[PDB]
């Protein structure tokens, strides 16, 4: 998304996965925390600019 | 299935850009691909409008918006590249004729 | 700092082991092996069959 | 202890005896000329025989292949952007981008999206 | 089962199609329109010059 210069779409994409993970009922709380933490940490490693 | 579709659309975007297909052929392909997934989702669950399926639809929407956005910018870059190359080619012949 | 080279050292460990293990194999053995390599030339011959057999862009090539 | 190496010793006895038998077998031999031909001929036949003999679980493979393709695509595209300071393309393109986008504080946008992140679809309907 | 599934899939399709009519959806169409006019003339210029 950001390769085209549109950060808002990237934020929407991140939120879509975060909210999809949050509302699932087939996994336990610790797995919900683990997946969210891993995805959030991995997201920072791919930013290509200070903005 | 959702993960495969998400990557498939993005991968097909550049393949269509490289062949110079018109936007209509991309839009019809996008609609046809979305229809199959939507129909398949009718058996893999009730699709009852609860929180999880609402989130699923929300992700599906952006999965299309992102590719629709990228398709324009790819062609925008390609047109400028081709214009620069054509302008260089036009300038070579002027020097050729001047020397001749 | 010692801890910067941990990954490099871990990758370098593997090279030493198989360097010594390959040498041990040869000491434990030969003519039959040579014959197989010669037969491998057939694959080169088989690959030799294919090998033996061997609107702006158009304007740009013509211009060149 | 001396009695916990008995199994190892018993298994190692057999190694020495074989090592001696090979010496005698080779010393009792010019039959090597006949012996070599057997292997020289059998190798070709063996090589000829070998030459003659020569849901979710699908979506996962498709996902893997498409992911590899996408990574490859993002590569070979990042390279052109790397030259932005020199090319003047990605400058002529940035001009058009800015001209078309005019029809900021980044931190403000993130908070605005986050404040309603996990309820967008619920609010929309 | 099929009768209920059909209504749900139709509603999903309708939501997907109607989402692009509200605000923040129309302005996206304006951006697409101008972008189309941008490279469509560079292509013509390149074709003529070549």
């Amino acid at each position: 998304a950001q390769q085209s210069g549109d950060t808002e779409q990237a934020l929407q994409n991140v939120n879509s996965f975060i909210s999809s993970v949050t509302h699932d009922d087939s996994i336990t709380a610790e797995n919900k925390i683990k997946y969210t933490s891993q995805f959030v940490v991995n997201a920072f490693a791919n930013a290509n600019s200070t903005g | 299935a959702l993960a495969s579709f998400q990557l498939g659309l993005q991968n097909t975007a550049q393949q269509y850009v490289n062949s110079g297909k018109t936007p209509e052929e991309f839009n019809v392909h996008v609609q046809q691909q979305t229809n199959q997934l939507l129909q398949e989702a009718g058996a893999q669950g009730l699709n009852l409008n609860d929180k999880d399926w609402q989130a699923w639809l929300g992700s599906v929407e952006h999965s299309r918006n992102t590719a629709n956005a990228s398709y324009q910018d790819l062609n925008l870059k390609r047109a400028a590249v081709l214009q620069e190359q054509s302008w260089g080619a036009r300038g070579n012949a002027a020097i050729a004729d001047f020397v001749t | 700092m010692i801890w910067m080279f941990a990954a490099a050292a871990a990758q370098m460990i593997q090279g030493g082991l198989q360097y010594a293990q390959d040498a041990k194999n040869q000491r434990r053995q030969k003519a039959d092996q040579k014959y197989n390599e010669a037969v491998r030339s057939a694959s080169a011959r088989q690959i030799t069959e294919i090998n033996t057999q061997r609107s702006v862009e158009q304007n740009l090539q013509e211009v060149g | 202890m001396i009695w916990m190496f008995a199994a190892a010793a018993a298994q190692m006895i057999q190694g020495g005896l074989q090592y001696a038998q090979d010496a005698k077998n080779q010393r009792r031999q010019a039959d090597q000329k006949y012996n070599e031909a057997v292997r020289s001929a059998s190798a070709r036949q063996i090589t000829e025989i070998n030459t003659q003999r020569s849901s979710v679980e699908q979506n996962l493979q498709e996902v893997g292949v498409q992911l590899a393709a996408a990574e490859g695509n993002l590569m070979q595209n990042a390279e052109l952007t790397e030259l932005s300071l020199d090319s003047s393309v990605m400058n002529t393109v940035d001009q058009a981008r800015n001209s078309i986008r005019e029809l900021t504080d980044w931190a403000a946008t993130g908070s605005a999206v986050g404040q309603i992140g996990t309820s967008m679809v619920a609010n929309k309907l | 089962k099929t009768a209920q599934a059909a209504q749900q899939t139709a509603s999903a399709k309708g939501y997907l199609e109607g989402q692009q009519d509200s605000q923040q959806g129309r302005e996206k169409q304006v951006r697409n329109f101008f972008t189309k006019e941008a490279y469509e003339q560079g292509y013509n210029s390149a074709s003529v010059n070549s």
